[PDB]
C-alpha cells in the first residue's frame, strides 16, 4: 500500500506570503496519478490539482502543482485570505486509493495573551449529583496552550475535557475550554479549585481560582 | 450541473446495517466513477470503494471489503451505499465523489481525481438513546470586560445550536465543538463576552436548540447573588 505523508503538520503564514506543501510515498506513483485538494471546515473537498500539475478550470492561478516519482510539492504563489484551511494529497494511480493525513495552513499573527475565566458549577447542576468546572481561554494565539486543574494545590489526571474553535475569520485567534468533571460529593470534599494556563503570551502562568460555596 | 446530493444524517446502534444514497442531478450519470470516501471526525480522508454504473464495475477497499456494499441505480441515477456490521468507530462523515473528466463523450478521458463531491451524510454509531440538553447557565464572574455563557450538558446525538438573546448578540460569541463523554452522551459549551457595565442591567438569554430531539430551551444566564 502507498502511504503518503506530508509535511509539514501544521504551517503559519501570513495573508500574502508564499506557502509550500511536501508530500512523499513509500513507493513510486504510476503515471503521475497525484492529485491535491483543498478543505475549509465544514465543507466537502475540492480538487485543486490532477495528474501532479494539471490545473481545472475555475482553480485560481496561484495554484501550481509540481514534483515527480516520490516527492510532490503544491504551491501557492499568494495566500488570498480563503486559502487558509486544510490540504490533502492523494493517489490514484493503485486499484487502492490512499489520502495523506493533511497539512493544515493556517494564519500567522502577532502574539496574543489568552483571557482566563473560571465558573464554578450551577446549584442547579449541584442538584443532580454532578459538578462541571469550566475553565475558559478566550482569544489566543498561537494555538498551543496548557491547562492545568488544580484541586486544593493537587494536580488532576483523566477527569477533564477540552475542545478548541477553529481559527477566527477576523481577529486569528484561537479558543479553549475545559470542563472539569466530578461528582457532588467529591465537589463538596474540597475548598480551592483552581485553572493554570501556560501560553506563549504569558510569562508567568496565569492562575484562575475560587472557593466553593463563598 | 453535475450536482452530486446525498442522503440525510444517520444514527444508528451497534450492529446495524446503514444505507447513504447519492443522487447525481443533471450531467450523465453511467458514464463515470463514483466512488465512496468517509472522513472520521477530527481525522483525514479515507477511500472506501468506488463503482461505474455503465460497465457493471465494482472496487473496494481491503479494510471495507466483505463489510460494505456499493450499488449503482442506473434508472433513478442514485448511487447507494450500504455499510454493515457497524461499530462506534465508524461514526463519520461519509462523501460521495464522481471522477473528473475533460469534455464528454468520446471527446476526453475522465481524470480518476474526484472533482465533484456530494455535502456528506453524518453517520453517527451508538447505544446511546435521543435525549434533550440540560442547560446550565455560567454565570459571570462578580469579580471592563466580562464572560458568560450557558453549559450544554448530556444530549444525544449530534447537533446542538446556540443563538444569545434570539440573535442580537453575535460578536463576542463561541460556541465550542462539542464533547463525547464516557457516559456516551454529548456536551458543548458556549459563551460571550460582554462589557461589565451593562451585567447588572442587561439581560442575557441563551437559546439552545436541539432539533433531533425536537426540544427548545431558552435559559437566561444571570450573574449569582452571594
Amino acid at each position: 500500500e502507498i502511504v503518503l505523508t506530508q509535511s509539514p503538520g501544521t504551517q503559519s503564514l501570513s495573508p500574502g506570503e508564499r506557502a509550500t506543501l511536501s508530500c512523499r510515498a513509500s513507493q513510486s506513483v504510476g503515471n503521475n496519478k497525484l492529485a491535491w485538494y483543498q478543505q475549509r471546515p465544514g465543507q466537502a473537498p475540492r480538487l485543486l490539482i490532477y495528474g501532479a500539475s494539471s490545473r481545472p478550470s475555475g482553480v485560481a492561478d496561484r495554484f501550481s502543482g509540481s514534483g515527480s516519482g516520490t516527492d510532490f510539492t503544491l504551491t501557492i504563489s499568494r495566500l488570498e485570505p480563503e486559502d487558509f484551511a486544510v490540504y490533502y494529497c492523494q493517489q490514484y494511480g493503485q486499484s487502492l486509493s490512499t489520502f495523506g493525513q493533511g497539512t493544515k495552513v493556517e494564519v500567522k499573527r502577532t502574539v496574543a495573551a489568552p483571557s482566563v475565566f473560571i465558573f464554578p458549577p450551577s446549584d442547579e447542576q449541584l442538584k443532580s449529583g454532578t459538578a462541571s468546572v469550566v475553565c475558559l481561554l478566550n482569544n489566543f494565539y498561537p494555538r498551543e496552550a496548557k491547562v492545568q486543574w488544580k484541586v486544593d494545590n493537587a494536580l488532576q489526571s483523566g477527569n477533564s475535557q477540552e475542545s478548541v474553535t477553529e481559527q477566527d475569520s477576523k481577529d486569528s485567534t484561537y479558543s479553549l475550554s475545559s470542563t472539569l468533571t466530578l461528582s457532588k460529593a467529591d465537589y463538596e470534599k474540597h475548598k480551592v479549585y483552581a485553572c493554570e494556563v501556560t501560553h506563549q503570551g504569558l510569562s508567568s502562568p496565569v492562575t484562575k481560582s475560587f472557593n466553593r460555596g463563598e | 450541473q453535475v450536482q452530486l446530493v446525498q442522503s440525510g444524517a444517520e444514527v444508528k446502534r451497534p450492529g446495524s446495517s446503514v444505507t447513504v444514497s447519492c443522487k447525481a442531478s443533471g450531467g450523465s450519470f453511467s458514464t463515470y466513477a463514483l466512488s465512496w470516501v468517509r472522513q472520521a471526525p477530527g481525522r483525514g480522508l479515507e477511500w472506501m470503494g468506488g463503482v461505474i454504473p455503465l460497465l457493471t464495475i465494482t472496487n473496494y477497499a481491503p479494510r471495507f471489503q466483505g463489510r460494505i456494499t456499493i450499488t449503482a441505480d442506473r434508472s433513478t441515477s442514485t448511487a447507494y451505499l450500504e455499510l454493515n456490521s457497524l461499530r462506534p468507530e465508524d461514526t463519520a462523515v461519509y462523501y460521495c465523489a464522481r471522477e473528473g473528466t475533460t469534455g464528454w463523450g468520446w471527446l476526453g478521458k475522465p481524470i480518476g481525481a474526484f472533482a465533484h463531491w456530494g455535502q456528506g451524510t453524518l453517520v453517527t454509531v451508538s447505544s446511546a438513546s435521543t435525549k434533550g440538553p440540560s442547560v446550565f447557565p455560567l454565570a459571570p464572574s462578580s469579580k471592563g470586560t466580562a464572560a458568560l455563557g450557558c453549559l450544554v450538558k448530556d444530549y444525544f446525538p449530534e447537533p446542538v445550536t446556540v443563538s444569545w438573546n434570539s440573535g442580537a448578540l453575535t460578536s463576542g460569541v463561541h460556541t465550542f465543538p462539542a464533547v463525547l463523554q464516557s457516559s456516551g452522551l454529548y456536551s458543548l459549551s458556549s459563551v460571550v463576552t460582554v462589557p461589565s457595565s451593562s451585567l447588572g442591567t442587561q439581560t442575557y438569554i441563551c437559546n439552545v436548540n436541539h432539533k433531533p430531539s425536537n426540544t427548545k430551551v431558552d435559559k437566561k444566564v444571570e450573574p449569582k447573588s452571594c
